[PDB]
């Protein structure tokens, strides 16, 4: 076995030591200073994740081709892989897409209630009776 | 014969039963030889290892 | 050296400054080693400082003597020197020949129209350990400093209860060897300062079958030592006294040499304080 | 150049013929008049140097953390810098990454060091009298200010004998043996 750092020797030995801090500060830190994003442009980190989804989505139809149980991941982020292990871009791309991840948690505002007598059915609105009774 | 308040105890007097009792801890520490004396002050395993071995030797 | 000694006691003093702001960072880096191993959850202000992240995957190579001594601690044998304090009476010119005798590796030269200053600058030139001086009241001996030289920190005691070897017979001759030495019921902070300031004293590495014992007992806040010797009987080992008898009390422990007389306090005995007479080495 | 109006400047955003990319935001005149060396490719052969100092940090640490090769390592190559005088803490050895500094290379030039004795008004005028032949390093003076003093060394910096730059100094404290002709 080559888990600890006392026999692995390389690059590895580094970014093992970083993801092992980094789930331990996960547990108790705040998300928006332990996630810290390496500074890129518009052209360069849009055509970053576009060149990281077209390998993603080629290993979707692999896996579509070959039916294996893949690891389920939400849409909100993608699937951590052996591609961007050795390419170091979870620092430049932040996996989960935070202003697409925002507007879809915040629920919508709904509409303006007015009509507080009973309850929205199919059959239009249902009231009770002791709220008929109450009223005549 | 009134009483007041003292700020320390004095120097402890030397007798028979205090030296006894230091001569007694003296011989259990021989004994057990347990003397806290100043001690004199003395003095392949793998291709990739040896390969980052050479590597940062040279560049030492 | 002067100059020199200016130098050296600038880069110690920054560098005692230096590990006092590094002790809340070895604290802290102790967590990330226990967190990494045994123990998921990482504390909140140590988990997001990604300078500190950074700062361990050097800093998981690191890793007591007294800093003073750390350097010379077995690597050379202590050359000391046993002064009077001015004017010497017979009685402590006597008493100061049985504390060199006491001591190995000591000397013992008469101070007479020296200055302090000159003294320890004679000192720093030959190149000695530490000093002794023995100041006095009307013959018995009262006062005991011990200053270590290479700006180390000086220790001033107290010493009340003295007979000498002198006094008694003509018991012959002291044993000279190099002693063993039996330290008890050191426990405080300062106790084990006081050890290390006092230890060091003698010469390193004495023999598995030395036949003289200098005991240094702490029965009740005041240093007591005496020497003795000793065989090994068939049933039990029998000891004889020899040499001085004290009842030795520190009062200050400076941090500089005694030639200073403003250097930086370590400890000061305290003694019109509402809790003086509560506990020891205060 | 013109202070450009707001419709061309939207259209010319990232120019600027005083600042580029490759300046590296100007560090190199940054320490080099704080610290007054002299020609220009100095502060980056110290570059090479304390980059050098960084490539060995790096590269002592894809290494295990318990390698009794390392064990020895740094500690060697700390108490090298240290006595150089590059770095002044033996405590960490993340400060041999980081800590380890031009500006902590720089202020340790014959200069500087007059300034931290005190010998010299200025970080400037000390390569005035560094220059006109004033100074000595134990018996030889040397005139050449790009001198890296070393930390044992920086004791013994004293100013040449018989010399009118002495001769001002001991007359204000009325102090001159002119049997040494000082």
């Amino acid at each position: 076995i080559v888990y600890q750092d006392d026999q692995v020797i390389g690059k590895a030995r580094s970014r093992t030591l970083e993801m092992r801090l980094n789930r331990l500060s996960r547990v108790n830190g705040h998300q928006d200073k332990i996630n810290k994003l390496e500074k890129v442009p518009m052209h360069i980190r849009r055509g970053m994740i576009d060149k990281h989804v077209k390998r993603i989505k080629k290993y979707e139809q692999e896996a579509a081709e070959g039916g294996i149980v893949l690891s389920k991941v939400k849409k909100g982020q993608f699937r951590k892989i052996e591609s961007t292990y050795k390419k170091d871009i979870e620092r430049r791309i932040g996996g989960s897409i935070k202003a697409r991840d925002k507007e879809k948690a915040t629920k919508r505002e709904r509409g303006l209630k007015i009509s507080s007598v009973g309850r929205s059915t199919r059959n239009g609105l249902i009231v009770s009776k002791r709220d008929i009774a109450r009223i005549s | 014969e009134l009483e007041f308040d003292r700020t320390a105890k004095p120097v402890p007097v030397i007798t028979s039963e205090v030296t006894e009792s230091l001569e007694d801890m003296i011989r259990r520490r021989i004994q057990d030889s347990n003397f806290d004396d100043l001690q004199r002050r003395t003095l392949a395993l793998s291709e990739e290892l040896q390969k980052a071995h050479s590597e940062i030797s040279e560049l030492y | 050296m002067l100059r020199r000694q200016a130098r050296e006691r600038r880069e110690y003093l920054y560098r005692k400054a230096q590990e006092l702001q590094d002790s809340q960072l070895q604290q802290k880096r102790q967590i990330i080693k226990q967190a990494l191993a045994q123990g998921k959850p990482l504390p909140k202000e140590l988990a997001e400082d990604e300078s500190l992240q950074k700062d361990f995957r050097y800093d998981q190579s690191l890793k007591q003597v007294d800093d003073e001594y750390a350097a010379t601690s077995g690597i050379m044998d202590p050359r000391i020197i046993v002064t009077t304090s001015r004017d010497p009476s017979t009685r402590l010119s006597q008493f100061a020949k049985e504390i060199k005798l006491l001591f190995p590796n000591a000397v013992r030269l008469n101070r007479g129209n020296y200055v302090m200053p000159n003294l320890v600058d004679a000192c720093k030139k030959s190149g000695t350990t530490d000093l002794v001086v023995l100041h006095e009241h009307r013959g018995v001996p009262t006062s005991l400093t011990i200053s270590h030289f290479p700006h180390g920190p000086t220790a001033q005691f107290s010493l009340h209860n003295v007979v000498m070897r002198h006094d008694i017979i003509n018991a012959g001759n002291q044993s000279e060897v190099n002693p063993h030495l039996i330290f008890d019921n050191f426990t405080t902070a300062l106790g084990k300062r006081v050890v290390c300031i006092l230890k060091h004293l003698f010469n390193a590495g004495p023999k598995k079958d030395s036949e003289r014992v200098i005991t240094f007992a702490n029965r009740g806040d005041f240093i007591s030592v005496r020497q003795h010797v000793y065989v090994r009987t068939r049933e039990g080992v029998e000891i004889a006294e020899v040499g001085p008898r004290f009842e030795m009390r520190l009062f200050e422990l400076r941090l500089g040499t005694l030639e200073n007389k403003d250097a930086d306090v370590e400890w000061q005995l305290r003694r019109f304080i509402r809790t003086a007479n509560k506990k020891d080495y205060l | 150049v013109r202070k450009l109006k707001h419709h061309e400047q939207k259209l010319l955003k990232k120019v600027d013929f005083l600042e580029w990319k490759q300046d590296q935001g100007h560090r190199d005149t940054q320490v080099m008049r704080t610290y007054h060396i002299q020609n220009r490719e100095d502060y980056h052969k110290y570059n090479r140097i304390c980059g050098d100092i960084r490539r060995l940090a790096n590269k002592l640490s894809l290494l295990p953390p318990t390698d009794p090769f390392r064990r020895k390592h740094e500690q060697l190559l700390l108490d090298k810098l240290y006595a150089m005088g590059v770095l002044t803490t033996k405590s960490k050895i993340s400060d041999l990454e980081n800590k380890v500094t031009v500006s902590a290379i720089c202020r340790r030039r014959l200069p500087v060091i007059m300034h931290r004795l005190k010998m010299a008004e200025t970080i400037q005028d000390a390569v005035k009298f560094i220059e006109q032949g004033h100074v000595r390093v134990g018996p030889n003076l040397i005139n050449d200010p790009a001198y890296l003093v070393t930390r044992n060394m920086e004791d013994y910096v004293t100013w040449v004998d018989n010399s009118k730059i002495k001769k001002t100094l001991l007359r204000y404290r009325n102090q001159i043996d002119d049997f040494d002709f000082s």
